[PDB]
């Protein structure tokens, strides 16, 4: 859940 | 400790310490990169790590800083980006990741770096695993440690670099 | 952290943050974020916040100068209050109940500048330090999640 893609 | 990072008194010693820390944590290849405020002079960024030299040269020649979704993410966010297939969306990004895998960079994540004086950079770390599920399990287990590491590396690295 | 990042409005977001800080053992918090007239949330005593502005303590508080130079946390320890003005400052903070705690500097991707300050209640500084160190890895993630989501909400 820590994966981010702005 | 995170302490000998701050205590290191030279880029070469510092680099060696940070390399050993990432290795000790279980990561394979790393790239720590830092630029000063409002800079896109990638060719002169403070760079440490063991990313393959052929990949680093290919990346600069192909102008990948403008393709790589990790780089654009780091300009927008302080949160980590895992190298999930789903972030390589355009054809150029898909080809970029294919090339990355030829250089051995298949599983990993990048922590954006945003310094107190506007420094901008990244701490990228690759994982060697049998599959992406295994790689993601490992990275999630060490993420709280990595989250502190990236700010200690940012603070001490920026002091040595600028 | 997800419900923080998913909050709809500032009031909901502030309430979640406050609860998360309480669950980590902190009784008072102040989150402040200036753009590149800031975004302020928390439960710091209102009279302290007013005194702080009126006294111009931003130019005295060692926490503020630390945040402009670093991304690392600073614990509120006697050794950081040096000048005379800085001792008086910490004496007044005590009157407001801000005795033990730490501040995480906030440096946003778009140049936002801020702080996440957290106060803990303890019997002595050694105990306070144990309380804070025991949750510091979680706080270290929280401050970046709060930075990213708060910057998006306020600006
Ligand atoms: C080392 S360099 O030649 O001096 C250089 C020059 C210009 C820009 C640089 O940033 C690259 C850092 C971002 C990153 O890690 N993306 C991952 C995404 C994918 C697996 C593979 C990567 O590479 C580095
Ligand atoms: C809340 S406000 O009135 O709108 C306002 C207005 C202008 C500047 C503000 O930043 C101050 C935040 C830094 C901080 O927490 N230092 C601690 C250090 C020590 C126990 C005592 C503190 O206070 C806050």
């Amino acid at each position: 859940a820590h994966h981010h893609h702005a | 400790g995170f302490l000998e990072l701050e205590r290191s008194s030279g880029k070469l010693e510092w680099s060696a310490i940070l390399q050993k820390m990432a290795s000790d944590l279980g990561f394979s290849k790393i790239l720590f990169g830092l630029l000063p405020k409002d800079s896109q002079d990638y060719e002169n960024a403070f760079i440490v790590g063991n990313y393959p030299a052929a990949w680093r040269e290919h990346y600069d020649r192909a102008g990948y800083a403008r393709v790589d979704p990790v780089v654009s993410h780091c300009t927008q966010s302080v949160l980590p980006i895992f190298w999930e297939p789903s972030i390589f969306q355009t054809r150029k990004q898909h080809e970029f990741f294919e090339e990355a895998s030829a250089a051995g960079l298949v599983y990993g994540l990048t922590m954006p770096l945003h310094g107190a004086r506007g420094e901008l950079g990244w701490l990228s770390l690759s994982v060697e695993a049998e599959n992406r599920a295994e790689a993601n399990r490992f990275m999630e287990s060490v993420l709280p440690t990595l989250w502190m590491l990236k700010d200690y590396a940012l603070q001490s690295g920026a002091g040595l670099a600028f």
